RNA sequence: CGCGGGGUGGAGCAGUCAGGUAGCUCGUCGGGCUCAUAACCCGAAGGUCGUAGGUUCAAAUCCUGCCCCCGCAA
RNA sequence: UUCGGAUUGCAGGCUGCAACUCGCCUGCAUGAAGCCGGAAUCGCUAGUAAUCGCGGAUCAGCACGCCGCGGUGAAUACGUUC
RNA sequence: GUGGUGGCGAUAGCGAGAAGGAUACACCUGUUCCCAUGCCGAACACAGAAGUUAAGCUUCUUAGCGCCGAUUGUAGUGAAGGGUUUCCCUUUGUGAGAGUAGGACGUCGCCACG
RNA sequence: GCGGUCGCCUCCUAAAAGGUAACGGAGGCGCCCAAAGGUUCCCUCAGAAUGGUUGGAAAUCAUUCGAAGAGUGUAAAGGCAGAAGGGAGCUUGACUGCGAGACCUACAAGUCGAGCAGGGACGAAAGUCGGGCUUAGUGAUCCGGUGGUUCCGCAUGGAAGG
RNA sequence: UGAUGGAGGUAGAGCACUGUUUGGACUAGGGGCCCAUCUCGGGUUACCGAAUUCAGAUAAACUCCGAAUGCCAUUCAUUUA
């Protein structure tokens, strides 16, 4: 909850003094953080998909939702209704804890982390990160990391804009 | 495979109903709770 | 990010209930509305488009701070006003909400107090 | 080849506006509800409209661009 | 059963011969029908002339022309109807046949020319030692027929090999280092459930599995059933198909031949004699072991 | 949060002994951590030829 | 000219009473060829007239064909009795009503335009005339 | 445009009915024998079966089309 | 595999004006193929075969080759059918 | 004035812009309980009242989008005829669609509170 | 004469009720579903743009745009986003006896059906439920077979047999 | 026959969907030529050109629209039978 207390005390004055909001309820606020892991190879054998479910659980303390196709694609031998990977939706104190864990542990633990892209926005105030390589904190349990697949890590906000989101994540800790 | 079926009241041993079923999708002997007008109640009707 | 408006979703579900319940002079609606704070309850003949009774936690007569008990109280009072008006039978328009909480307590209170849904 | 067709089924209206009619009658056969039911009117498995009680048939616009049937008795 | 064999062979011969007759004759009649038809059409062409050249028309008695053409088509149709009757006779045939098939085997050898050794192995329960001590060996491409009476300790030997022997042991038995076993046991009751789950519990290819089943002779209407429901022969075929589908280097067969058909006996013999893999074998059908193996070993108390 | 499906998610401490930084947060009590924001920095052949042969 | 794809091979011959909906005034070019009679016009006619206009123009200016042969038309082989179905599609056709503009031209002097359209008119079956844009 | 019969390694052919995961013979390539060549011997290469899709656990095979070849007609 | 040592990266050493094409050696690191080899085919009857190393000629530097040297040291030869 | 709830073919709407929260509606703080989230107290449900109405929600402006929509005139066409008859024309009667003029940023009620 | 067709469903033809022919134009059916039904509750699609790892043109994630451009077991038409589309609970009304009255109809048949009674499902209750989204998925009588029956039983009782 | 009220999507008209289709602006993408070649990134024939858009067209099995007639009905009227 250190991150939430920061968001309340340090960020919001430091944010409003710049952005000139006539009310605190214009504040950019992190509404959720979504994790996704697409697999595809699960169509070959979904035991790796069970493994991805396992790792999302180990990472978050939160069982994931298995996603499924709304279509069939002969190019990948893909059938509608079959499990393409998994996702998670963190909200609240768990979400803040996860983000703080990222910034304070597992962004440095990438082999060559000198920063991240600044342009990775949607043009509407929501950020999209991607782990190319797993095994970024100790409780990833390296003894059983069969494969590195990666993650999409969406960070949704009430931010109107790229600028609001960027400054928010700056004060929160994201090393752009 | 898809077959037309006479159900039957397990008590009266009276057929009382005609219906349809797969054998693949419904291999176990089908059952329902259906009205037996000879008893004028509801009863377990089992396929035969 | 945007969020749906609870009241607009309520109105969608409400119309979906309206297409199979409607009030009459012989069996009116008991129309619920529910806020974050308070709860309102009208009694309506849809034929004339005219009410017959009302109740609310915003009426100075209730007891209880718990919203569920306020709901029960307005159930008592709207049942009283309906029996005074001269009707006992009614249709229960749940407004687009669930018959689980404040709404359930209100309706159960009115049923006890005499009405026949 | 192309030489075949089915029995034409005798859809469309069967009772007219301003017409008194018995209960259980038929007003409008149809495939799909090209006209909706209304007052004192039902609808069958084949979307056919039937008057539940006696009265005069009345067809009405259900707002902008959908139609209705109603039976107001006397 | 010998009489049954003879008479069923006669029936099958008759069936096949009559089918071939019918096929030959129907093809003949179809050819002739087509040719008579083309002849009729060429005659119908005589009703009309040619616009390129003058005078070719003005044709008279086109009715007779068409009549004769119709008679030729009626010949064609009589011949077609004969062909159809012969096809009707055909359809009654080939009903009591088997349509035998071969088998396959995922033998996967390695450098280990010595796959199993046994030395002075005396084995039993509570020191009631169950057979006199033996020493022997299983090399590559070599089959070994372990035999004896009932309760002689053959399955007990297999249990000592695979370490699940709850009795008393004295003597040595050594596999290779990283040796893979395929295994057909005398006690296959433990198998349960659907086949799409059996083949998941046992890491197999579902396609090769059902393939080897149908080659053993299980109709594909049976794959939807459960192993609890199947006949004992079909459960046995499931076990054998597991074995044949498992990529392995040594094969250990504890009575595969019990609950099977003569066709299956023949399939297994032909296959094992064709491939000649490294195998341990236990049988009481002495003729089968004669057809295959010379390295025969009779354990006894 | 439903029961019997989620992992045990307990408050634990993360410690960077490189700087002694001590942080609390929930995971699956004290744990070992090598590097972090408070200890990470971002928060040749000519030379080699010259070393090998002085110039 | 041919349509590359069609939903129904065979069509009705149709009717041709009345003037044309559109194509009734010259739009893209400066001059155009107005039909005074309604008639069917075919691929071969269109292409012949187009080639005539282009050659007399010496690949000058630009031509615009407003019509298109959307419709097909069948025939029976000489020697075939009526019935036994409907004939096979011979070619493709455009029903061109009166008032319609078929060809427009620009980028070329007026006398050259008139003469090219005169040639195309002699190539077409329709009784035609000249039209000019304001 | 239609009716029959064909499209399986370089050639010829089965397997198609009855789905069970591509084969027979010759030929080609390489190495042996030979003074050398042929024969002979030991090895290999060469095709998801004309093609785009469906059905199936699985298609050369069953179904739907599309593109070529040989007869007739045309 | 502590087999096998190839190949490859890095550091060095010598020769010699010069070691990239294109040298030899060493150290460190990697650690491939290969678990005795199809058809067929080669040498050898005694200090032979087999194996072990040593030197020399060419040579500024460089040979698993060539020439020579010695250490240890077998089995078999019925017999001419082929 | 706000909120609730109904009817009238959105002439009611969609977009943009301005202001407001007195009560109210809302967001909002949480998971203590009823109850719930193929994961999440986001949604559902429950309890509360620190804060802001920023948003939603109200009221006003806007004719940009969409909606409605004449009159005239035409095409078409019933009946009666004519011609040079796969078509064209005439008399009478009706009469579109398109394209507009213009309207239109709501009308009618009921109830609770202020 | 060959080819093709013969029964049924959908569209056009078919001329704004219905009906309407051709060896006129195009297509389908001779089934499926035990949930693809019923009820209660909840939800709304397709595609595009943007960004993001393997991951591409395109899987999956997130926001916005998004009025239907999707889906509706299966042909086409009609219709459906107050859902008939989609998902989750509880079930089996895919009940029994019926049925005023209408549509179509040469006859035989076909279609819809409020409502009554019995006994139930779901739902708090209203109330919905006599299969599916609507229209094809089918065929007489004779003759035999199976089960039940409070029916008959060649003078009587049975039996045979109806 | 008149009046009134209805169902109905035809002739016509239109492109608002489904198909066909012309010209132009732009262009993903597809062609070569050359430089650079690990075949990697371009630059052009006003090269062929999805898709969008402007303007123009088109339809029996397209309709945002939509008649005249004809049809059904009125304890409505008139005249006849
Ligand atoms: N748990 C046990 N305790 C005691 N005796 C046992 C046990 N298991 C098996 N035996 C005995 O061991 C003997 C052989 O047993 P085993 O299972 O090896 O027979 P086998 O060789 O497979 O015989 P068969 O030809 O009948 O299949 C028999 O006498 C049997 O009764
Ligand atoms: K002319
Ligand atoms: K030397
Ligand atoms: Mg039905
Ligand atoms: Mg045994
Ligand atoms: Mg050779
Ligand atoms: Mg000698
Ligand atoms: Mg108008
Ligand atoms: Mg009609
Ligand atoms: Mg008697
Ligand atoms: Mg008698
Ligand atoms: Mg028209």
């Amino acid at each position: 909850n250190r991150l939430k207390e920061k968001y309340i005390k340090e960020v919001t004055p430091s944010l409003v003094e710049k952005f000139n909001y006539s009310s605190v309820m214009q504040t950019p606020k992190v509404d959720k953080i979504v994790i996704n892991m697409g697999v595809g190879d699960a169509v070959s054998n979904a035991k790796n998909l069970d493994k991805a479910v396992e790792e999302l659980a180990l990472i978050t303390g939160q069982k994931p939702l298995i996603t499924k196709a709304k279509k069939s694609i002969a190019g990948f031998r893909l059938r509608e209704g079959m499990p393409i990977g998994a996702k998670v939706t963190l909200r609240g104190e768990r979400m803040y804890e996860f983000l703080d864990k990222l910034v304070t542990v597992s962004l440095p633990r990438v082999r060559d982390f000198h920063g991240v892209s600044k342009k990775a926005f949607d043009g509407r105030g929501n950020y999209t990160l991607g782990i190319k390589e797993q095994l970024i904190f100790p409780e990833v349990d390296y003894d059983l990391v069969d494969k590195v697949r990666g993650m999409d890590i969406v960070i949704v906000t009430t931010a109107n804009t790229d600028e609001e989101s960027r400054e928010l994540l700056a004060q929160l800790g994201m090393p752009f | 495979m898809r077959v037309n079926i006479t159900l039957e009241c397990t008590s009266c041993k009276e057929r009382n109903y005609l219906t349809n079923k797969n054998k693949r999708n419904n291999p176990d002997r089908l059952e329902k709770q259906k009205y037996c007008p000879r008893e004028r109640k509801v009863t377990l009707h089992r396929e035969t | 990010i945007t969020k749906p408006d609870k009241n607009k979703t309520r109105q969608k579900r409400h119309r979906r209930v309206r297409n199979k319940i409607s009030g009459t002079a012989e069996c009116p609606r008991l129309n619920i509305f529910r806020s974050n704070k308070n709860i309102y309850a009208q009694v309506i003949d849809d034929v004339a488009g005219v009410t017959l009774a009302s109740a609310s936690a915003l009426d100075k007569e209730i007891s209880g701070g718990t919203k569920t008990e306020t709901a029960a109280a307005v159930g008592k009072l709207v049942a009283e006003r309906a029996a005074e008006k001269g009707i006992k039978k009614v249709v229960f328009d749940r407004g687009g909400y669930l018959y689980h909480g404040r709404v359930q307590a209100l309706a159960e209170a009115a049923r006890e107090n005499g009405l026949e849904f | 080849s192309n030489g075949r067709d089915s029995e034409s089924k005798r859809l469309g209206a069967k009772s007219a506006d301003g017409q008194t009619v018995t209960g259980g009658s038929i007003l409008y056969r149809q495939r799909g509800t090209k006209i909706y039911p209304g007052v004192n009117v039902g609808i069958g498995g084949d979307d056919t409209l039937f008057a539940k009680v006696d009265g005069v048939v009345r067809f009405e616009r259900k707002g902008r661009d959908k139609k209705q049937v109603s039976v107001y008795p006397v | 059963f010998s009489i049954y064999e003879e008479q069923k062979k006669l029936r099958d011969a008759f069936e096949l011969a009559e089918n071939e007759k019918i096929k030959k004759e129907v093809n003949r009649l179809k050819e002739t029908a087509r040719k008579k038809a083309e002849w009729s059409m060429n005659r119908e062409g005589d009703k009309y002339g040619n616009a390129k050249e003058k005078g070719s028309g003005a044709i008279f008695d086109t009715g007779a022309i068409g009549a004769r053409a119709a008679r030729v088509m009626k010949r064609s149709k009589h011949i077609q109807q004969r062909a159809e009757t012969q096809l009707a006779e055909k359809e009654k045939l080939l009903k009591d046949l088997e349509y035998i098939d071969s088998l396959s085997m995922d033998y996967q050898p390695t450098h280990h020319k010595t796959l199993l050794t046994v030395e002075e192995l005396r084995l039993g329960y509570e020191k009631n030692w169950l057979f006199a001590p033996i020493s022997f060996s299983i090399n590559a491409g070599e089959i070994v027929g372990i035999t004896g009476k009932n309760g002689s300790g053959k399955s007990s030997l297999i249990q000592y090999l695979l370490d699940n022997f709850s009795g008393d042991s004295e003597g040595e038995a050594t596999l290779a280092h990283q040796l893979t076993i395929s295994y057909v046991r005398q006690d296959y009751e433990d198998n349960q459930g659907t086949l799409s789950e059996f083949a998941e519990k046992n890491q197999l290819d579902y396609t090769q599995f059902l393939n080897n089943l149908r080659k053993l002779g299980m109709e594909r209407a049976v794959f939807t059933n459960r192993i609890e429901q199947m006949s004992m022969g079909q459960r046995k075929k499931v076990e054998v198909a597991k074995s044949l589908s498992q990529s392995a280097e040594l094969y250990i067969w504890d009575q595969p031949l019990n609950y099977l058909d003569v066709f299956n006996h023949q399939q297994l013999e032909a296959l094992i004699l064709s491939v000649k893999p490294a195998m341990l074998v236990i049988e009481h059908d002495a003729h089968f072991m004669k057809k295959i193996t010379d390295k025969k070993i009779v354990l006894k108390s | 949060m439903k029961q019997d499906i989620h992992p045990n998610y307990q408050p634990v401490v993360f410690m960077d002994s490189t700087t002694g930084f001590k942080f609390l947060s929930g995971s699956t009590p004290l744990l070992r951590v090598e590097v972090t924001s408070d200890s990470h920095p971002f928060y040749g052949r000519v030379d080699r030829f010259n070393k090998k042969y002085g110039l | 000219l041919v349509p590359k794809r069609v939903k129904h091979r065979r069509e009705f011959r149709g009717k041709m009473r009345g003037e044309a909906k559109g194509g009734k005034e010259v739009a893209f070019g400066e001059w155009g060829l107005q039909a005074t009679e309604s008639h069917w016009i075919t691929n071969r006619q269109i292409e012949a007239a187009r080639i005539a206009m282009t050659r007399y123009m010496k690949r000058g200016g630009k031509v615009w064909i407003k019509i298109f042969p959307h419709k097909s038309y069948t025939s029976k082989a000489i020697g075939v009795r009526m019935g036994k179905g409907k004939g096979a599609p011979e070619g493709w056709v455009s029903p061109v009503k009166r008032g319609k503009i078929m060809f427009e031209i620009a980028g070329v002097p007026e006398e050259v335009a008139r003469e090219a359209l005169r040639l195309a008119s002699h190539k077409l079956p329709v009784k035609t005339k000249i039209v000019k844009r304001e």
